């Protein structure tokens, strides 16, 4: 390796990220004054639990679809065997979304951009999972305090996804090599932009714990509403989480 | 399976 080759990886990951975002950062910034009214909030709160679940799982699934496209443009990803591509996406895609959502989060009033306006965590009360919701919102507040650039999110999310410790990987060496090259590229970029102080502040088990809390909450919902899950949750969502 | 298709297409 050499610096040019590492810096090429950085630019390639940032571009892949840019083309697979879904919502552009400037779009999200320009809507920050567009906040749900007390009555719109109340409207969300009065929705049935099963309806709120279906809507949320829909938007999450759409988000995950963009993560898949990001993966497919990640240098090295498509050269892994398909078994390993799937392992990495099953364990990683939700973690990616949870990192990517800090872009849509306004830490000044603790709201998130959801179905066209910003709203507070109380918007999601009808879900019945205040503890998970609260921890997601805190997680995003933590990440917002770092002031991630778009390049930092790109590189960090690549590393969330390319993790050679995922159980089930058939060629764990090949993934380790990819991961180490991505780690070098991220750290290189931080060293060049005088941002190495963030290394210390990145989250620890934390991403894992949020994804676990998601899955245990789903098993409770599907036990109480199994036909709703069968008939009205997206196929992709069930494939990743059920 | 959906994943298979998204990865192939
Ligand atoms: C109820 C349950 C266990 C699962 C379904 C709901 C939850 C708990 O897992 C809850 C957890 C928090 C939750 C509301 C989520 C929804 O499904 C998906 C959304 C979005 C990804 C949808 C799209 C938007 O573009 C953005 C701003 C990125 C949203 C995120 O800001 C918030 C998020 C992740």
């Amino acid at each position: 390796a050499s610096l040019t080759e590492i810096e090429h990886l950085v630019q390639s990951v940032c571009k892949s990220y840019r083309e697979t975002c879904q919502l552009r950062l400037e779009d999200l910034l320009r809507q920050r004054s567009n906040i749900f009214s007390r009555e719109e909030v109340t409207g969300y709160q009065r929705k049935s639990m099963w309806e709120m679940w279906e809507r949320c799982a829909h938007h999450l699934t759409e988000a995950i679809q963009y993560v898949v496209e990001f993966a497919k443009r990640l240098s090295g990803f498509m050269e892994l065997c398909q078994n390993d591509q799937i392992v990495l996406l099953k364990a990683g895609a939700m973690e990616v979304v949870l990192v990517r959502m800090c872009r849509a989060y306004n830490a000044d009033n603790r709201t998130v951009f959801f179905e066209g306006k910003y709203g507070g965590m109380e918007l999601f009360r009808a879900l019945g999972c205040s503890e998970l919701i609260s921890s997601i919102f805190d997680f995003s507040h933590s990440l917002s305090a770092l002031h991630f650039s778009e390049d930092e999110i790109a590189l960090y999310t690549a590393l969330v996804l390319i993790n050679a410790h995922r159980p089930g990987l058939q060629e764990k060496r090949k993934v380790e090599q990819l991961q180490y090259n991505l780690e070098l590229a991220f750290h290189h970029h931080l060293c060049k932009t005088h941002r190495q102080s963030i290394l210390a502040k990145l989250p620890p088990g934390k991403l894992r714990s949020l994804c676990s809390q998601h899955v245990e909450r789903l098993q409770i919902f599907q036990h109480l509403h199994p036909i709703v899950v069968q008939a009205a949750f997206p196929p992709l969502y069930k494939e990743l989480f059920s | 399976k959906i994943l298979h298709r998204l990865l192939q297409d």
